[PDB]
RNA sequence: AUGGUGAACUAUGCCUGAAUAGGGUGAAGCCAGAGGAAACUCUGGUGGAGGCUCGUAGCGGUUCUGACGUGCAAAUCGAUC
RNA sequence: UUCAAAUGAGAACUUUGAAGACUGAAGUGGGGAAAGGUUCCACGUCAACAGCAGUUGGACGUGGGUUAGUCGAUCCUAAGA
RNA sequence: AUAUGGAUUCUUCACGGUAACGUAACUGAAUGUGGAGACGUCGGCGCGAGCCCUGGGAGGAGUUAUCUUUUCUUCUUAACAGCUUAUCACCCCGGAAUUGGUUUAUCCGGAGAUGGGGUCUUAUGGCUGGAAGAGGCCAGCACCUUUGCUGGCUCCGGUGCGCUUGUGACGGCCCGUGAAAAUCCACAGGAAGGAAUAGUUUUCAUGCCAGGUCGUACUGAUAACCGCAGCAGGUCUCCAAGGUGAACAGCCUCUAGUUGAUAGAAUAAUGUAGAUAAGGGAAGUCGGCAAAAUAGAUCCGUAACUUCGGGAUAAGGAUUGGCUCUAAGGGUCGGGUACGAUCAACUUAGAACUGGUACGGACAAGGGGAAUCUGACUGUCUAAUUAAAACAUAGCAUUGCGAUGGUCAGAAAGUGAUGUUGACGCAAU
């Protein structure tokens, strides 16, 4: 009836060539993501964090694999760094970006 | 385009000297609402009929595959 | 709610015609529709299908009956006639 | 058309093959006349009449 | 959005040339022709479209066992039941007043 | 005048097929109700009739006596109908 | 209708890419019936033809292409002959 | 062609069910019979499929100065087979007035209703097999190549006066009642043929062989046909997305297809096609020819006259955007022998606010009224100068004719129409 579901992004490759930093990443989706209405509202019911190579997000509220390609689609856009890196879907529900 | 059930009635028909050729194929689908599991279908090819069994369970699977007749052509997946 | 003063049935052929011919018409068309006594089984289910052919709802026995009436008087005076000529033929 | 006749279809045959320019060659014939081909027909100018 | 065309020549909307669209595995809308319906035997005496009988193009009941073909009653594929327990009835009925007749009409010739 | 060839156009019948948005009207039948001494008379529904109607596609071809009138065309084009 | 490239002796007209539009599923879409008879397709190719052009075409030259026990015919009977 | 398994028989040609009927089988000659083939139209109502619309999710795509958990897109399942699935119809129990059951549409019952329980058709659908191995969508590596290789995902739902189409149970209509034959099956029949030392049985299952001949390309039309032609003509049909709207209308769009039609430069007169005009308002003209005016919808109002059906959108009026609210109209479950819980739908009326008083804002879309003449009406015709008052029609009236006949065809005929006819008829005015 209730169920977290968790959603795993390796930014691990454009990391590595500096141009990507997770701190403002997770740290946009966190005053970025909405819930049942707007920003600022993860009254515990969503969470992210950063395994420096990895950020990590949980949720309980409605959440899916789409909206997250979404929000960073346009993180990558605010920062300039769309033609440098896709997200993409490696397994379901695990994401990563692709730098090339 | 048959469908076969009784374990028995399959056997018989796998060496039933028309039948020259089998074929089993293994899938992977879910049990009830969680895990999943092995399914794996038994298909005798007849002259006319094409039978397929299935054995839903794993275990009568492997020792269902020893009892396949050594003279039929299995064509494993 | 009275629909119609006096066309009746006849009310779809509006005004064409001229009323005479709807008056004729109406009143052999009031015949032919409407649902008659089954001279078997004695419910009223006989209603026509095409001139002459009368049959029963249920029971379906079928008679040979007048254009748009069951039964058209020259034939039952017919019967009449035949009946008492028949009495003739036994006393 | 498109269902035919096999009698037809044969008569459309036949008339491919004439439907061929002068072989070159008959033009070094000794007394030989034949310009070109005289009697071509192509589908646009000239239906054939069954 | 997908559209669909006829699958033989006949290209006009004859009773024989129905169709059904029908999606295949190919994921696509392609059309397919339907055989005019089956209509149900009927009573010889009555006329119901009479029970126990399948219903199929004529030639087909040739390629179906004969129980499709049959109720186990006297008449079995071709008069209603309902319909034979009354020509049984009447069968009995008419057979006994002759007998009735006969004796009747015996005795008028003795006595008269 | 004689002997022949035409119903691929068109006229008519017969056989076998096929085709026609969306609206307006609201005929018989039917249900419930109201008045009245009575005879009987009313009202609201339902229903869905018609060589009915507004109007496409269709089929037509009214007017411009419109275009064209060595044409797009040996009969067409436009608007209107 | 337009820009550019490519091809070519030659490019308003061919090919490609871009742009601007159209038909708007009662289609300028996807198939067929009659009728045509190779018009299909590839390759080559411009003397005539496509009422300007032409490197393009339903043109010219040369080849290739139509696969059924189940789809039609074949059988059946209609008006009819 | 055929054997093998099954089924059947010592009660020889099966059993079971009260019955409707059931089934894997469960002999069946002549002859007879029945069914299928096999059938109009329209109307609403019911249901199926494809489409349309939509939620979650799992992928890919776009926009992101700013806003959008967004926009677009993939998420499929053939013939065939097994079980299952139905409106109708039928059976069994039962015996009904306080009549009941009941459709949107008034029909049904002592010739047995309501009720409870059964039987059947399998349209249609569901699940499974076919069948994920296919198809669809992605991602990660490879290398001139043929081109590979490896991974995933391919899921679960909702809505209905929707659209197209199929079908069903009905209902309207007829002086119209809406093909034939091949072919298939079933029944009535019982000729004959069959077992215990072993018989029948190929309408049950499984297995074996074979299936000729001809067509099969493409166009199907503003260039593949007919019009002397790549002619603005003609030429039978099927499929059919979104919005606005009553809509297959017009206007805009996705898919697909086009972007073909000599071109350049100017913008005189005169034209062809499209428009507007002060004040007047038909004075123009043979004549309001052309043109303009009108128009949707909701509401209000509506004359003469009439065959009472009409006349009628008569006439004559008001109103209409946006935005923000109010109210009424439905479904699904458990209640011992009053109500609550939840889901999903545009209609209609009312009320505020608001605007350069605009609002059927483009598109779409009747001018009305009073008379005379004349045909009743719908319908017909001079293809290519006449559409009318002409023809037709129903209605009326007249004539001929009982078959060895009326009317009519033929050179003749053992010839033919009417005639599958018979005066409520055929023929002639
Ligand atoms: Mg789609
Ligand atoms: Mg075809
Ligand atoms: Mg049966
Ligand atoms: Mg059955
Ligand atoms: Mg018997
Ligand atoms: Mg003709
Ligand atoms: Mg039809
Ligand atoms: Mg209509
Ligand atoms: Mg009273
Ligand atoms: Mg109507
Ligand atoms: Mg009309
Ligand atoms: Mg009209
Ligand atoms: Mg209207
Ligand atoms: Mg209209
Ligand atoms: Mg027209
Ligand atoms: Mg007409
Ligand atoms: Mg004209
Ligand atoms: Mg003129
Ligand atoms: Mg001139
Ligand atoms: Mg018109
Ligand atoms: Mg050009
Ligand atoms: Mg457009
Ligand atoms: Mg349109
Ligand atoms: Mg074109
Ligand atoms: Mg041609
Ligand atoms: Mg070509
Ligand atoms: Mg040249
Ligand atoms: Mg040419
Ligand atoms: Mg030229
Ligand atoms: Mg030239
Ligand atoms: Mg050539
Ligand atoms: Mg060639
Ligand atoms: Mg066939
Ligand atoms: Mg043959
Ligand atoms: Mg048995
Ligand atoms: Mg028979
Ligand atoms: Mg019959
Ligand atoms: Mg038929
Ligand atoms: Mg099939
Ligand atoms: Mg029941
Ligand atoms: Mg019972
Ligand atoms: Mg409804
Ligand atoms: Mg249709
Ligand atoms: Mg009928
Ligand atoms: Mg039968
Ligand atoms: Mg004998
Ligand atoms: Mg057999
Ligand atoms: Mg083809
Ligand atoms: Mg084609
Ligand atoms: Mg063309
Ligand atoms: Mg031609
Ligand atoms: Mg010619
Ligand atoms: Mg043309
Ligand atoms: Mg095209
Ligand atoms: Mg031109
Ligand atoms: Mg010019
Ligand atoms: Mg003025
Ligand atoms: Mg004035
Ligand atoms: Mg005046
Ligand atoms: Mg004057
Ligand atoms: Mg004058
Ligand atoms: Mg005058
Ligand atoms: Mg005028
Ligand atoms: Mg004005
Ligand atoms: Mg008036
Ligand atoms: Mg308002
Ligand atoms: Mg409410
Ligand atoms: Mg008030
Ligand atoms: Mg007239
Ligand atoms: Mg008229
Ligand atoms: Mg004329
Ligand atoms: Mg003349
Ligand atoms: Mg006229
Ligand atoms: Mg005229
Ligand atoms: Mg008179
Ligand atoms: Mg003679
Ligand atoms: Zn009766």
């Amino acid at each position: 009836q209730k169920i977290a579901k968790t959603f795993t992004v390796d930014v691990s490759s454009p990391t590595e060539n500096g141009v990507f930093d997770p701190a403002s990443y997770a740290k946009y989706l966190i005053d970025h993501i909405k819930v049942e209405g707007a920003v600022g509202n993860l009254g515990n019911a969503v969470t992210v964090t950063e395994d420096g190579t990895v950020v990590t997000v949980v949720s309980t509220a409605k959440f899916s694999g789409k909206y997250l390609k979404y929000l960073t689609k346009k993180y990558l856009k605010k920062n300039q760094l769309r033609d440098w890196i896709r997200f993409v879907s490696t397994k379901t529900n695990e994401y990563r970006l692709a730098f090339y | 385009a048959r469908e076969i059930t009784d374990i028995k009635q399959f056997l018989e028909l796998t060496r039933r000297a028309d039948v020259k050729t089998a074929t089993v194929k293994i899938n992977k689908k879910l049990n009830k609402a969680g895990k999943p599991f092995r399914q794996t279908k038994f298909k005798v090819r007849g002259s006319s009929s094409l039978y397929t069994l299935v054995i839903n369970d794993a275990g009568k699977a492997k020792k269902l595959i020893q009892s396949l007749p050594p003279t039929l052509k299995v064509n494993r997946l | 709610a009275k629909r119609t003063k006096k066309v009746g049935i006849t009310g779809k052929y509006g005004v064409r015609y001229g009323s005479s011919l709807r008056r004729q018409v109406k009143k052999l068309e009031i015949q032919q529709h409407a649902r008659y006594d089954c001279s078997f089984c004695g419910k009223k289910t006989v209603k026509r299908g095409a001139a002459g052919i009368w049959t029963c709802s249920c029971c379906k026995k079928t008679v040979a009956g007048g254009a748009y009436t069951v039964s058209t008087a020259a034939a039952a005076t017919v019967r009449s006639t035949i009946r008492r000529l028949r009495e003739m033929v036994e006393a | 058309a498109a269902q035919k006749s096999f009698r037809i279809k044969q008569k459309m045959a036949k008339a491919k093959k004439q439907n061929r320019p002068l072989p070159q060659w008959i033009r070094l014939r000794t007394n030989n006349t034949i310009r070109y081909n005289a009697k071509r027909r192509n589908w646009r100018r000239t239906k054939m009449n069954i | 959005a997908q559209r669909v065309t006829f699958r033989r020549r006949n290209p006009y909307n004859t009773r024989s040339n129905k169709i059904k669209v029908v999606k295949t595995p190919g994921g696509i809308l392609r059309a397919q022709h339907v055989k005019k319906l089956a209509t149900r035997p009927k009573c010889g005496d009555c006329g119901s479209a009479l029970q126990g009988i399948s219903t199929l193009r004529p030639r087909q009941y040739a390629t179906v066992s004969k129980t499709h073909k049959t109720v186990s009653r006297a008449y079995g594929g071709s008069r209603c039941a309902n319909c034979v327990k009354e020509r049984i009835i009447r069968a009995f009925l008419i057979e006994e007043q002759k007998i009735v007749k006969k004796v009747v009409k015996e005795q008028t010739e003795a006595a008269k």
